[PDB]
């Protein structure tokens, strides 16, 4: 009914809010397509050695939370960006030393998982065994918040193919 | 500066429990009497717990809640009235102006006969 | 006495909170323990027979300790009391002594002798000569006419009381007829006047 | 969980360990503003069981100190009070012109000079010109009502502007032209069918009402007819001092240019209405009374509301009699004990006024009453001990002479607190418990002369003030 | 019916309860459930005793019942009596019984003339029947 | 003597005045914020007192108006409102067939257009294909309970619907294929066991 609000969305129609949480970011805008700024700055998240076309929409949340200026010198970039963003659009370019590691869960033959965690650029291979695997890219170090997967059966195709759903979701430190 | 909290629509403005009493047995009488110049209008589902949204929605003022309670003799709001029951209600300037009178000079209340 | 009673005029996801429920519940709890027994006893004197005992004491000694009966039966209590209250129509007769039997002595025959007096005040001045019912078939006709007052004793069948006291072995009687007496005394006596002389207790 | 009063630092606390033993706070912790949250709540439900014992104190009639609450439950146990009576006073009439009649007719209106109504309660003679006659305070109100439609249980309504004055009602139904004095009997009791009977009750908003029977048990006015109401009203003990000139008025007002009347003696002897305490009391005894004149103590009660004055009443029954005096008197046998006590009546007057009040109550069959004088039984106390120097020696005995004879005095409340015919005596600890409550001396002692016990019938004890010896010192500090 | 009228009548009922507190009570009881009574009424022993004008010894808490009733014999109207007392048990320590009840008939001599315009017969007729519809 | 209580805008201004007194949370005065969690407390409030003012009321005989409240009242004064009582009268009964039985019975019930049930008190003879029997609209409705304890007064109560039309009740003990029948008798008098017999009663639902 009109009184029900769900968290997320599936077959279930409803009209869904914000949980009761600690903390909450936003960003929301419209491209610019009239003059553009490019520079190299280290943040949270995004690909490192990656351009990223950031604008008032995705600046809070490609780019992650602000971090504090004493931890380190690396918030001359997001302080830049924070006076920038709130008025023109950008194509930041995102690098980190190779002492960033991201991780990945491996699934074998009869689907077993095996967590790993490899240097920023380098690539993994599948000998024999190691059936499949699946690698984070974002950046994030799934520490805040976690990246989290839930996986089952699901409704064969039409050719009678059978499917399965997964699902992703973040899960902050207070369980959202 | 000059400043008191109040309002001039509390049945519960007379402090007398038994006063307050009789009052709410004549609206009684008259709300189950099937007076003309009363409301018909039934039950509505989410009324168990706010018998008072007709009242907002009929009125825009709560002060007909007590009317209602009594008028359908609920227990508690946790528990629930049945849909369809028959409510009653008077204009609101009677219910002004009759406890006006009784905060005033309700004093015969029954009747006058000569002074 | 309100399960999730803060479910109704709030929104689903502020009832879903982590906080709002702890605050909903921990009040719940306080009006629960705080509010709701006199709820509970109000609706107690409601009822004759639901009323708390602290109210039904409360109800006994307003008028005071002589016009009730020391009891242990508390649920009778509610009961005994409607007797007491609706026998005041038909209490200038033996009905009220026998509501009093109900719980003093559980139903034990009880009969009103009134005194007999010869009419020969010379040979038999009045008062002193009582003669019970039991035995005037057989002993006032030797008296003439047979002067009858008010004044009377109460006669209790020896066999009915050794049968309501459960003793088969030895029976004190003075004991149990001073036990009797005294009850008769602090629960009956007060019925009696003025009309009514009681002049002493017997068994038959 | 219980009823037993809280504290608030016992109320902190159970809120205190809730909060922690809930895990919401857990995940949620440093919320010190709900420490002042729960404080003010705390103040709330204090404030909440504050009127919790409100209601309890309202829930019952010997708790609730409301006249309203009062009423209502004397109404439950249908119990009316009594009205305050005119008072009466002794007045001379001389006739100013000879066309005035030596005889002057039945009720003629007066006014007093403090503007008062007053009514003559017999036909005024003049020997010469020259009479005498006792007038009271009395005054006429009437209200006619016609009815209009069928309802069992006709119902008639008074307002407290007359009920605050009315002494005396009169109902009167005209039914086609033909009007007849109703009678009236409680709680419809030996109404037949067609009695012409009515109830009248208290309203707690002290409103006044009757009603009439339902056809089955008391008969139902018709429909067309009439009903009358005469109020006979007093204002009460209106006392005024003699030797002031009357004027009478209305009716009247055409003799009173032409007779002079002047009074000769205060008006006295009226009553007031009775206090909200001593109405709970009777209220009380008369749910014991149970609506019914059977026994010793309801015919004490039932005198005693009847007769206002006396200071107390004592009766006792025929076993009790019998019984002090050790014999089966047949003389004795449905002879009942009586005696009483009045602060301005002596005893052979208390009789002829109890004597004659059982003559013209009938409520009685073959009840054969003896009266005995009420005997006096004055002692002495000598209060002797140290009091506080700080005050006036005199002043102290001033005041400790007032409060015994305010106390225990002759005619003191003490013996008949609650006016319901329960005729009490004074005790060694009531005494010492009375003087431990004024608390004055730091230590004292009581000596008990010519101290005697009363028999409970007839003997009246009381305490010899006057000549009470105060051995009273100054307790150093 | 009524919610108040119901309360009226509870509050009320308490009337019909055959409290009877006095030998009066008991006439009036008797007279309202026997019809075609000409009269009842009691007389306990002070009014016996005032009766007579003297003690007696056997009028003690005894109580005499008289009555009349133009359908009833005094035995029936004993009868009648003593049922009613069987069917409300309401008494303690005195005795009742039946009184008899004594015609005492006397005549009245009207001697006078009336009007031409009336005719003797249908008179007399009208005042005998008027005479014993009221004090007959 | 009387109870009292400050009104609705008093008890929230004088919360707000109190809760002011931190200076780090007094300043949300004015918000929706605070306004909101003062009317949660304030009705809440509101229902329990005025709701114990509502019971207190109902606590004396003659303010009682419910049906429930003044049937209490009744009971308590051991006297049973006239309840609604069925007409009664007589309706003719002809037979449109040999199989018609000549014979019908009392306890049979008839379905009037509004299914209304017309119980029959006598036995209708069919006299030449035409008979009659007393008939009234009435119905039985049949329900059972089972001693769950031995309480002294031990309560046993019906559902709304019952309490409404209870014209007539017949209480019948069955035990192990016996069966007596107790009824509902008040004004208890003489000593010893009375009756074996249950007593009324009436509850505020």
């Amino acid at each position: 009914s009109q009184y029900s609000i769900q968290q997320s969305l599936g077959n279930a129609s409803g009209v869904a809010v914000s949980p009761i949480n600690a903390d909450a970011t936003l960003s929301t805008g419209v491209a610019l397509n009239s003059s553009l700024w490019a520079g190299i700055g280290v943040f949270a998240r995004g690909k490192p050695f990656t351009v990223l076309a950031v604008t008032e929409s995705n600046y809070e949340d490609v780019l992650g939370e602000p971090l504090k200026p004493s931890s380190g010198s690396q918030f001359e970039p997001i302080r830049h960006v924070y006076e920038a963003i709130q008025q023109t659009s950008g194509y930041v370019v995102r690098a980190v030393p190779d002492d960033a590691k991201f991780p990945i869960i491996m699934f074998d033959e009869s689907g077993e998982p095996a967590y790993s965690a490899l240097p920023y650029g380098s690539e993994i291979e599948l000998d024999s065994g190691e059936a499949f695997a699946i690698y984070v890219d974002d950046g994030d170090p799934c520490i805040s918040p976690t990246r989290e997967l839930t996986i089952e059966t699901a409704t064969a195709d039409s050719a009678g193919n059978e499917r399965f759903l997964l699902k992703l979701t973040q899960t902050t430190s207070l369980g959202v | 500066t000059r400043q008191y909290p109040l309002s001039r629509y509390d049945d519960r403005n007379i402090a007398d429990p038994i006063l307050r009493a009789e009052l709410r047995k004549e609206v009684m009488l008259m709300c189950e009497s099937n007076d003309k110049n009363l409301t018909i209008y039934y039950v509505l589902p989410d009324e168990q717990y706010r018998p008072d949204l007709l009242a907002y929605r009929m009125w825009g003022i709560a002060e007909l809640r007590w009317v209602v309670t009594l008028a359908a003799g609920l227990e508690d709001e946790s528990q629930g009235m049945t849909v369809g029951k028959k409510l009653k209600l008077p204009p609101a300037t009677w219910i002004r102006e009759m406890i006006r009178h009784f905060q005033y000079d309700g004093q015969v209340i029954g009747t006058l006969s000569i002074a | 006495m309100q399960r999730s009673w803060f479910n109704h005029r709030l929104t689903s996801a502020k009832q879903k909170s982590l906080l709002y429920k702890s605050l909903a519940d921990l009040v719940q709890s306080m009006m629960d323990t705080f509010v709701d027994p006199w709820l509970e006893r109000i609706t107690n004197r409601k009822s004759i027979f639901s009323m708390s005992k602290e109210d039904l004491e409360t109800r006994t000694n307003e008028l005071g300790q002589f016009f009730t009966i020391r009891t242990s039966n508390s649920s009778s209590v509610p009961m005994l009391l409607q007797q007491r209250l609706d026998e005041i129509h038909f209490k200038g007769t033996e009905r009220p002594i026998n509501q009093t039997i109900y719980r003093e002595f559980n139903g034990i025959s009880v009969l009103w002798d009134p005194i007999y007096a010869p009419v020969d005040l010379e040979r038999h001045p009045y008062g002193t000569v009582l003669i019970p019912e039991s035995t005037l078939e057989t002993t006032g006709g030797t008296f003439g006419e047979m002067f009858l007052t008010s004044r009377g004793m109460i006669s209790i069948p020896i066999n009915d009381l050794a049968r309501t006291m459960g003793i088969t072995g030895t029976i004190d009687q003075s004991a149990i007829t001073e036990e009797i007496l005294r009850k008769f005394n602090q629960f009956v006596k007060p019925l009696l006047p003025l009309h009514i002389v009681f002049d002493g207790l017997t068994l038959y | 969980m219980s009823k037993t009063t809280p504290t608030k630092d016992s109320i902190r606390a159970e809120f205190e360990e809730l909060v922690e033993k809930d895990s919401f706070w857990s995940k949620f912790v440093g919320s010190q503003f709900v420490s002042m949250l729960t404080l003010f709540i705390t103040q709330i439900v204090y404030r909440c069981f504050q009127y919790a014992d409100a209601a309890l104190a309202e829930g019952f009639i010997s708790t609730a100190t409301r006249r309203s609450s009062i009423l209502a439950a004397a109404e439950t146990n249908s119990y009316v009070g009594t009205k305050p009576t005119p008072s009466s006073g002794m007045i001379e009439i001389t006739a100013t012109s000879e066309d005035a009649p030596a005889v002057i007719p039945k009720n003629m209106p007066l006014i007093s000079d403090d503007q008062y109504p007053y009514m003559t309660m017999d036909v005024c003679r003049l020997v010469d010109g020259t009479g005498t006659v006792e007038v009271a305070q009395l005054e006429i109100q009437e209200v006619t009502y016609t009815v209009t439609a069928a309802k069992e249980f006709l119902e008639v309504v008074l307002s407290k502007a007359l009920t605050a004055v009315c002494y005396k009602l009169e109902v009167f139904v005209t039914t086609d032209g033909k009007t007849t004095q109703w009678s009236s009997s409680t709680m419809f009791r030996l109404a037949g069918s067609k009695s012409q009977v009515y109830v009248e009750f208290y309203k707690p908003s002290e409103q006044l009402g009757v009603r009439f029977g339902d056809g089955l048990i008391g008969q139902i006015p018709p429909e067309g007819s009439t009903i009358t109401l005469k109020v006979w009203c007093t204002n009460g003990d209106i006392t005024l001092v003699a030797g002031q000139n009357l004027t009478p008025v209305d009716s009247a007002a055409n003799l009173a240019n032409l007779i002079s009347v002047k009074t000769t003696t205060p008006i006295t002897a009226g009553t007031d209405a009775e206090t909200t305490e001593i109405t709970r009391n009777r209220a009380q005894y008369y749910l014991a009374y149970d609506d019914q004149v059977v026994w010793g103590g309801d015919y004490t009660y039932f005198l005693v509301r009847n007769i206002p004055g006396l200071s107390w009443v004592k009766a006792w029954g025929e076993g009790q009699q019998e019984k002090l005096d050790g014999a089966y008197n047949v003389q004795n046998i449905n002879k009942i004990f009586i005696s009483g006590w009045h602060p301005n009546k002596s005893q052979s007057e208390l009789e002829e006024m109890i004597l004659a009040a059982f003559k013209k109550v009938p409520n009685e069959l073959n009840k054969k009453f003896s009266y005995k004088e009420v005997r006096k039984l004055p002692f002495k106390i000598t209060i002797t001990g140290r009091i506080s120097a700080s005050l006036t020696i005199e002043n102290v005995t001033d005041e400790l002479k007032s409060a015994l004879e305010t106390k225990f005095g002759r005619d003191s409340t003490f013996f008949d607190p609650n006016r319901v015919g329960k005729y009490i005596l004074i005790k060694k600890k009531d005494v010492w418990a009375f003087i431990e409550t004024l608390g004055y001396f730091r230590d004292f002692y009581l000596e008990f002369v010519e101290w005697n016990e009363s028999n409970g019938f007839y003997d009246f004890v009381y305490l010899d003030t006057e000549n009470s010896t105060f051995n009273i010192s100054y307790e150093e500090e």
